[PDB]
């Protein structure tokens, strides 16, 4: 069944400077993704739902793109409310998996 | 078929004018 | 717009089933997909079933015997039972409204607020 | 005995703002100058006719609702206002001989007065038009001149052949496809209109 | 220019015109209404069961937002043909409403589910109205629809004393008369049981397989749209020549306010020459005349 | 192969009043049956040649219709010059039958 990873498990970073994370999948999917963010002690958040696509209510600060291989997102301007946990989710198939999840600091 | 009448402001009486029939075919003239 | 609120007991002993309840207010359940879903102390997501207007369910493929779920018209609720729970169980659980787009499984997009819990 | 309609049932064709223009337009009205029947209930059923003209007078409220269906053999949409609240449904429900109010696929829940309705339909979709105003009047229906305005479009689809109405007295008329002008004034709202079938003069 | 105009390299002294000119817009903006959920499109098409032509099933969809692109990198439709609209740019549009209609078919009778055609399914089952604006989807299904055992549940109307209406329903099964002498809620010559069963069985050449078709109709109204695409709004300005697209209606001008006192049912006006000149926007209840870009000679 | 009846064998019938007939197939048959006049001693002629159709010869006193089971014929204004033996055919395979045949009595 598919399984998925996200790497790195952490990554420093300090107010005013873009930050980039990806995930992969074991196997090839498409358009087929979710990233979630995880506030400390708060319900999750549905930010992108797709492929290069945002909810609404999300400002343009969030972007992502990918491939078969491995999908990406991108955080411009990264701020200090921005420190949570990322998951990346896929839904291609029945056994659904979410991803190792990333902290990003302060 | 042609319509006959004097200004609104005036009345509102009218009359109409069948042109090339005869008025049997269809007080007249 | 609608509110997911959800109870439970905050402790349970081991070797008996546990139960969780969810409820639904400003709508009613017509058409939009339910489902839970357990968050252990600091690791990864797990999902653990769907249920929703017409009855028909899934669940998580492992633990098979493990998990059951109940919805009820009246009252804009439905119910999970576990047939019994071990030390590894505790977590947040949620309760979260899923819709379908196309075509899969649906994401979810509104959670619940969570409750803990834990075995001793 | 029969009242002559005289100058009534203009209503709004479509939404789009316009003021200060004289405008032509086809569509179902009602023929000036006709024979409106008059009912009377002091001391029935009626043929749809692809929509129709409803004119009341009342005090204290005696006219409460209305039944819209084919058979109405409770083999069927009803609206009904109660003092508490208005309330319109779809359903088969049982009605006897003579329906009166002693003193589903779909559902919605909240002399001295002049009440004034459309009801057509085409398409599967159901239109219903209103104006109310205060008067005084004894035994007679009030010439004038106002024009109505869409309230509500539902998507009922089940074409009516008949009709029936629920109960101090009311007129009822049958609308004709013919052409009127219709004069906006700088507010916006139609203040004159012209019948051009009428007379040669029109 | 003025001896280029005149083909010529001396000019008399005189006046000459020989262009014109415009004031060129400066900005774009987009305005569309907030739409704060996702459509659960894929019920109607992930759907297990689905409906017989005798019964149709439909589903009104509103207060959504939907991407169409997807449909476009599918290539699971056995046939995707679209009517009225440009089906690339759907994603720029809104709608007061979209209705959902399914069944199955007999996959020969695909050429009837067309404006203006004519037959037993065009006249007693599914009547289509002759102008329309949509688009219409079919797979082919007989994998799930036929089974070894055959599948019979299927029915359609044979016979009918009439032809539907546009978009009409009609649960109605009286017994179709054939004879002389009419009976009914009889077995016999003269009447029997106006619906015929679809024998589906699995070896079936292909034209009589079951195909699954959905018919997707967009409505729009002086109702405010309620479902549009994932376009992003954009902040305002005024008193500025600037391209504007309002709830999928597009144009250049200058914004400024107004007092045209529209009714509550109203969204826009009209010119002489049918053109609009001021509009509600979809996200405040204010009222804005347009005016075109100052040009001349 | 294709059997075919014909029934009532005899009608009863006085002028100035329509009659009916009825004819029936073994099997499934459409737009391919005839009906025969046989007036005493004479050859037969030839009225209806398909579903609901008159040859060139034959007032509108004569009619008819049917259905794959059954097909009926009628005869309005019987008159008194009407009275012959009737018979049903019909051809849509190639073995040919000839229905019973009615009286119908003046
Ligand atoms: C169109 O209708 C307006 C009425 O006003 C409008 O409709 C009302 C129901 C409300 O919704 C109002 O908010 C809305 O603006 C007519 O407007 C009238 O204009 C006159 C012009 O002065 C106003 O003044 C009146 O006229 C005398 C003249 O001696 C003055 O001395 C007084 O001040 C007197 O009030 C009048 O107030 C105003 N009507 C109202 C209800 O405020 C307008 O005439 C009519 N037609 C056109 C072509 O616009
Ligand atoms: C005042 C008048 O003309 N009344 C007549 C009425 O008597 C008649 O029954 C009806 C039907 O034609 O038409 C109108
Ligand atoms: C009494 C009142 O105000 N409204 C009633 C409502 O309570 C009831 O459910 C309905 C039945 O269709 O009839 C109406
Ligand atoms: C941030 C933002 O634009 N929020 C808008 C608000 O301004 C508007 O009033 C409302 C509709 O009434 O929709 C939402
Ligand atoms: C037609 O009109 C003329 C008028 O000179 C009249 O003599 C003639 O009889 C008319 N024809 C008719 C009435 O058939
Ligand atoms: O999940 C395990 C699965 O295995 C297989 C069948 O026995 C199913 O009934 C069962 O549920
Ligand atoms: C449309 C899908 O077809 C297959 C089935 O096993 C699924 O349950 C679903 O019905």
């Amino acid at each position: 069944e598919i399984v998925m990873t996200q790497s790195p498990a952490t990554l420093s970073v300090s107010p005013g400077e873009r930050a980039t994370l990806s995930c992969r999948a074991s196997q090839s999917v498409s358009s087929s993704l979710a990233w979630y963010q995880q506030k400390p002690g708060q319900a999750p958040r549905l930010l992108i739902y797709g492929a290069s696509t945002r909810a609404p209510g999300i400002p343009a600060r969030f972007s992502g793109s990918g491939s078969g291989t491995e999908f990406t997102l991108t955080i411009s301007s990264l701020q200090s409310e921005d420190f949570a946990v990322y998951y990346c989710q896929q839904y291609n198939n029945w056994p659904l998996t979410f991803g190792g999840g990333t902290k990003v600091e302060i | 078929v042609s319509v006959i009448t004097p200004g609104t402001n005036t009345s509102n009486q009218v009359a109409v004018l069948y042109q090339d029939v005869n008025c049997t075919e269809v007080n007249v003239f | 717009q609608v509110q997911l609120q959800e109870s439970g007991p905050g402790l349970v002993k081991p070797s008996e089933t546990l139960s969780l309840t969810c409820s639904v207010s400003g709508g009613s359940i017509s058409s939009h997909y339910w489902s839970w879903i357990r968050q252990p102390p600091g690791k990864g997501l797990e999902w653990i079933g769907y249920i929703y207007y017409s009855g028909s369910t899934n669940h998580n493929p492992s633990l098979k015997s493990r998990v059951t779920i109940s919805v009820d018209t009246s009252k804009n609720q439905f119910s999970l039972k576990l047939s019994s729970v071990t030390a590894a169980d505790t977590a947040v659980y949620y309760c979260a409204r899923g819709v379908l787009l196309w075509f899969g499984e649906p994401i979810f997009e509104i959670w619940g607020q969570g409750t803990m819990v834990t075995v001793s | 005995a029969y009242t002559n309609s005289f100058t009534r049932g203009v209503y709004y064709p479509d939404k789009v703002f316009r003021s200060s223009v004289l405008h032509s337009t086809q569509d179902l009205f009602l023929p000036f100058f006709s024979n409106v029947t008059w009912f009377h209930a002091i001391h029935p059923v009626l043929p749809f006719n692809d929509g129709v003209y409803f004119a009341s007078t009342e005090k204290s409220n005696i006219i409460r609702g209305w039944i819209f269906g084919t058979t109405l053999d409770s083999k069927s949409l009803l609206i009904v206002n109660n003092a508490t609240n208005v309330v319109i449904k779809v359903c088969e429900f049982q009605f006897c001989n003579d329906p009166f109010l002693g003193v589903c696929t779909f559902e919605y829940v909240s002399f001295k007065n002049l009440r004034e309705f459309v009801f057509k339909n085409i398409d599967g979709y159901f239109k219903i038009y209103s104006k109310h105003t205060p008067i005084n009047l004894v035994r007679d229906l009030p010439q004038g001149f106002s024009a109505l305005e869409p309230l509500v479009d539902l998507p009922i689809g089940i074409n009516i052949t008949r009709f029936q109405t629920l109960l101090a007295a009311y007129y009822v008329g049958y609308l004709q496809p013919r052409t009127f002008l219709l004069k906006y004034n700088e507010n916006g709202t139609i203040t004159d209109a012209v019948d051009c079938a009428l007379d040669p003069l029109s | 220019e003025t001896k280029c105009t005149l083909k010529s390299f001396t000019v008399e002294k005189g006046i000459y015109q020989t262009s014109n000119f415009r004031v060129q817009p400066t900005e774009s903006i987009v305005r569309f209404p907030n739409i704060t959920n996702l459509c659960p499109f894929g019920e109607v098409f992930n759907a297990t069961r689905f409906a017989s032509v005798y019964a149709w099933n439909r589903k009104r969809i509103s207060n959504c937002v939907a991407d169409y692109s997807v449909l476009y990198n599918s290539a699971s439709f056995s046939t995707f043909k679209c009517y009225g609209v440009s089906p690339t740019k759907l994603n720029d549009l809104c709608f007061t409403n979209v209705y959902a209609d399914s069944f199955v078919i007999r996959g020969d009778e695909v050429r009837q589910i067309a404006p203006g055609q004519t037959g037993k399914i065009a006249d007693y089952n599914y009547k289509l109205p002759d102008d329309f604006t949509g688009c219409v989807i079919a797979w082919n299904s007989n994998n799930l629809d036929s089974k070894v055992g055959g599948n019979y549940n299927y029915l359609y109307r044979l016979f009918r004393k009439s032809n539907l209406k546009p978009f009409e329903r009609d649960i109605s099964t009286e017994i179709y008369q054939a004879g002389s002498t009419p009976c009914n809620g009889v077995e016999g010559f003269n009447c029997y049981f106006p619906l015929q069963s679809y024998g589906f069985q699995p070896t079936n050449g292909v034209g009589y397989q079951p195909y699954r078709v959905v018919v997707l109709s967009f409505e729009l109204l002086h109702a405010p749209a309620t479902v549009c695409g994932p376009k992003k709004s954009t902040n305002l300005v005024k008193n500025k020549c600037v391209n504007f697209n309002f709830n999928g209606l597009t144009g250049t001008g200058v914004l400024t306010e107004s007092n045209k006192k529209f009714l509550p049912f109203q969204q826009f006006g009209r010119d002489i020459a049918d053109t609009t000149d001021a509009v509600r926007d979809p996200q405040t209840l204010e009222i804005l005349d347009i005016t075109p870009c100052s040009f001349g000679g």
